[PDB]
RNA sequence: UACGGUGCUGAAGCAACAAAUGCCCUGCUUCCAGGAAAAGCCUCUAAGCAUCAGGUAACAUCAAAUCGUACCCCAAACCG
RNA sequence: CGAAGGUGUGCUGUGAGGCAUGCUGGAGGUAUCAGAAGUGCGAAUGCUGACAUAAGUAACGAUAAAGCGGGUGAAAAGCCCGCUCGCCGGAAGACCAAGGGUUCCUGUCCAACGUUAAUCGGGGCAGGGUGAGUCGACCCCUAAGGCGAGGCCGAAAGGCGUAGUCGAUGGGAAACAGGUUAAUAUUCCUGUACUUGGUGUUACUGCGAAGGGGGGACGGAGAAGGCUAUGUUGGCCGGGCG
RNA sequence: AGGACCGAACCGACUAAUGUUGAAAAAUUAGCGGAUGACUUGUGGCUGGGGGUGAAAGGCCAAUCAAACCGGGAGAUAGCU
RNA sequence: UAAGGUGAUAUGAACCGUUAUAACCGGCGAUUUCCGAAUGGGGAAACCCAGUGUGUUUCGACACACUAUCAUUAACUGAAUCCAUAGGUUAAUGAGGCGAACCGGGGGAACUGAAACAUCUAAGUACCCCGAGGAAAAGAAAUCAACCGAGAUUCCCCCAGUAGCGGCGAGCGAACGGGGAGCAGCCCAGAGCCUGAAUCAGUGUGUGUGUUAGUGGAAGCGUCUGGAAAGGCGCGCGAUACAGGGUGACAGCCCCGUACACAAAAAUGCACAUGCUGUGAGCUCGAUGAGUAGGGCGGGACACGUGGUAUCCUGUCUGAAUAUGGGGGGACCAUCCUCCAAGGCUAAAUACUCCUGACUGACCGAUAGUGAACCAGUACCGUGAGGGAAAGGCGAAAAGAAC
């Protein structure tokens, strides 16, 4: 989320963030480019929520 | 339903002068 | 380039009138030379491609005042 | 990681799709739609880590699509790579 | 904007006719029920789209063909929103309702 | 007959190319009719 | 076998002779017009280096990427 | 309770035209007077666009002939399959460059597109499909030439060119043959290798250059020899006796 | 040996015919000439318009050539139609 | 800002949020692949390759950052040659390129006109290039006037088609002066005297106002014709709002707006508040810009073509005085008047419009208007540079016609 995500530090959102990506986003995108469940609406989300991770962090300078 | 017509300006003539 | 390098004279245009007014753009192109002046207080040999009005400046106003200029001015030393 | 997740990412999609494919996954290996990026090493790192699917070299191959729909404007399709697995005791599990 | 809505509607063939207004749509229309009443010809296709009849479809009617009614009344008297409890909230301006 | 049009993409690129049009100002001129023309069609290169 | 064809199986599988504008041959011969280059290659040392490192050989092991590759190609996909 | 415009009529004015009105039409139009104009069209081989005309005429793109019988389909002279017949065969075949840029293959569909018909197709629409250490291009190396730090010239722009660095059409390391995909192929698979590079392990040992030398490294024509692809023949093996 | 001869390839175009609103904005057919060179061609490269190039014709320089093409001066000017 | 959405052709699926952090809109920030000035090197635009560090390293490999060039400065080294430069290396800065037009400078035609055509003209235009800014340049008299005086520059309208120049042909064409628009002056060439003191500039930090989000924002019903009322008819009402558009026909009161009244997290424009930073003032007394001005030679600019032709610019060759002096007042001398060059800067008035907003039009309404209302600088056409179209509208509502 936001605020979740912005309360983090530094340290622990770097090792969150390779599991967003890869297998909490990764078991979707390919489950869903081949069509198995139409549970299409997950994608959108996700991604937005990934793009967060590497927002903040880098933006924190270390915090 | 295409369409792509141009127009012609080239030569019909070969024949030559009468009398010089 | 065709520059005077004491005052930097470009060459100016203009047109030739004859004995008949015939006007023709021609060029009006500064003297130049290669002159090897002496510095005297480095004391070497600075070869300037100057004009032949030029020259007579650099001996009236005297050698480290147009050497002072030049670059000063933006132009290699 | 040997190289970054950011190449761990490069697999988007599976592709395998009718013959040459499924036939070539009854008789051996695995086919599957791989990004665009252009590299062998970091594919053959990929289905490993991801997945763990054994493997011993790729066979890359651009995809250069084709012209499609629409006779209001034609169209042809974005380009990508189909990369040949290729199993090497991964055809088992 | 001032219609989720009890309308009245001041258009003809719907003039004193009621509903709900399910949904304000982008290009200036709505959805008031029973009363944009058009005799939609479905066509029937497989993997859903079954029945083959002219269904009935409430289209999809303007916003100001739109009339709202009030408690008391039939008519419309306008709505003004500019009570401040931390927001607009509306009401029939001449006897603001609080509505 | 032997006709005007024989390409090959080698000669056309290194002798109407972007980059072969680069280096002068009247090469460079070019550059600036055709987009402030907004034609966008370029050197025809891949 | 669905009648598009696919599987299962498999004998003999040699010799002589003729050869090519092909290869040996960018040779050879000869002739006057006198017939690329650079690198890799091999080798020698210079500054330098010193149980080093490099070099050479073997073995073990691993790597060798990226694009083109379809199809047409004397033409109905090229140019008119 | 029907404007303009369109399309018919009557009446009217000297005329340009106007007025009334029926039909069409589904909305705007505007007395009068005055003001301003992109203000009046048959002609410019005018311009644009539409549609004639020659005319159902010419032609239907090779004097390399097709014919039958099935098949599908609604429809078969042309397509698919099959059987004959003919044609090319230093190509009208095969591989590949250049160039093209999916035109390939598969499944469907026939409006438009093939100078016909069209079930068909290089058409439309769906889908599928191009796989390399060794092949080639990147790449290493350079050629003619180009660009060009420094530089010298030149109003400027710029021009030339050095050291450089690019630039193949040349030169540089190396894979072959089966088998296999609806369609790929020296690439995948299989069989059997080869090449180069890194690192390490080991041994041994003077190694080391924008450096020096050599080698790379070469013409044309002609003349054989030697050789093999390969072909002819026979032998062998299999099948056949009309 | 030969800018040798005869002649395919290849290149080139001497004759005629057919075309000449074509099959085709220069080709086709039957003949023809040259043919290891002053050859020919692929690839790439290089010369720019008052200039190139030219075994030379005012030929050729993108189907255009006694001064290319395109933009601009520019609605040139035309006592002319 | 907000109860509804997931930009568009284009639907639809799956979901999200429901007045309170969705969704929508702005500010600021982040990210901003690769090409392109493109800049680590190379290169067929959107590609290929590499050096050096900082790592990571599961030991396999793989990242990330920097590395252009040129100008200036600083440091370090450092030849021919002891020396020293020269050069080279490094680092810190700044620049580069892209624009439409306007502007200044540099360069600079021809057609054409003169009924030809060469001087002249076109035109110092077009056009190329360079340079820069929001305006620019120009500018505080070696400027005029006329025997009185005026007082920087600019721009506008005059003067005046005058004066004058002119193959005295075509044509070119001012100034002086006048009225306005709009107006500020200052340094350096040097010693002081007090010694940031004005004054700007740049850094602050704030106060005000403006913009970039936006919000609120008024007053109608009855009835008749009609597919539908916003038309007609009848009866009302609001007005700092009857600007406009939209809504099933022509609506002030139906909706969006509208005047009006409000409204800013931030970020910035503009004034002003005042700190610092640098700038240099304010009084004394000095200073008053030499290879220059003239002049000879040749051109150009001045309305002015050397012509009686000053004057200014200056390529060539000389070459003066130094404020008891010098320049100019259109041949030239004299007199008289008036001013001090060869050092330098400067606001405004004014010009222009790619672009932004708002509005307006006796401007257009689809062969028009831009080429271009519609997936247009597109499709096409050409090797290229470049050239360059067509194609708007069902209806009130898709209800786009089940069967």
């Amino acid at each position: 989320m936001k605020a979740k995500e912005l309360r983090e530090k530094s340290v622990e959102e770097l090792n969150t963030e390779l599991l967003n990506l890869l297998r909490e986003q990764f078991n979707l995108r390919m489950q869903a480019a081949s069509g198995q469940l139409q549970q299409s609406h997950l994608l959108k989300q996700v991604r937005r929520d990934v793009a967060r991770v590497k927002t903040l962090l880098n933006e924190k300078a270390g915090a | 339903a295409a369409a792509a017509a141009a127009a012609a300006a080239a030569a019909a003539a070969a024949a030559a002068a009468a009398a010089a | 380039s065709r520059v005077c390098q004491v005052t930097g004279k470009r060459p100016v245009t203009g047109n030739n009138r004859s004995h008949a007014l015939n006007a023709t753009k021609r060029r009006f192109l500064p003297n130049l030379h290669s002159h090897r002046f002496w510095v005297e207080s480095e004391k070497r040999f600075v070869t300037l491609r100057v004009s032949a009005k030029g020259m007579r400046v650099i001996d009236k106003k005297g050698i480290d005042t147009v050497l002072a200029e030049l670059r000063a001015r933006g132009e290699k030393y | 990681m040997i190289r970054e997740e950011r190449l761990l990412k490069v697999l988007r999609a599976p592709h395998v799709s009718e013959k040459a494919s499924t036939a070539m996954e009854k008789s051996n290996t695995i086919v599957l739609k791989v990004a665009k990026d252009a590299t062998k090493a970091e594919i053959k790192a990929a289905v490993q880590k991801l997945f763990e699917v054994e493997v011993e070299v790729v066979n890359t191959l651009v995809v250069k699509g084709k012209v499609k729909r629409h006779g209001q404007r034609i169209g042809r399709r974005s380009d990508w790579k189909k990369a040949y697995v290729t199993l090497k005791e991964g055809q088992n599990l | 904007a001032k219609i989720r809505d009890e309308v009245i509607v001041l258009t003809g063939k719907d003039k004193g006719k009621r509903g709900k207004v399910k949904n304000v749509l982008s290009s200036g229309k709505v959805i008031v029920e029973g009363i944009n009443l058009v005799k939609k010809h479905q066509k029937p296709v497989p993997a859903l789209n079954q029945p083959g009849g002219i269904v009935e479809k409430e289209a999809a009617i303007q916003v100001s063909n739109v009339a709202i009614f009030n408690a008391a009344t039939g008519k419309a008297d306008r709505v003004g929103f500019r009570f401040e409890d931390g927001k607009k909230v509306r009401f029939f301006k001449s006897n603001s309702e609080t509505i | 007959m032997k006709r005007t049009f024989q390409p090959s993409v080698l000669k056309r690129n290194r002798s109407h190319g972007f980059r072969a049009r680069m280096a002068t100002k009247n090469g460079r001129q070019v550059l600036a009719r055709r987009r402030a023309k907004g034609r966008a069609r370029l050197t025809v290169s891949k």
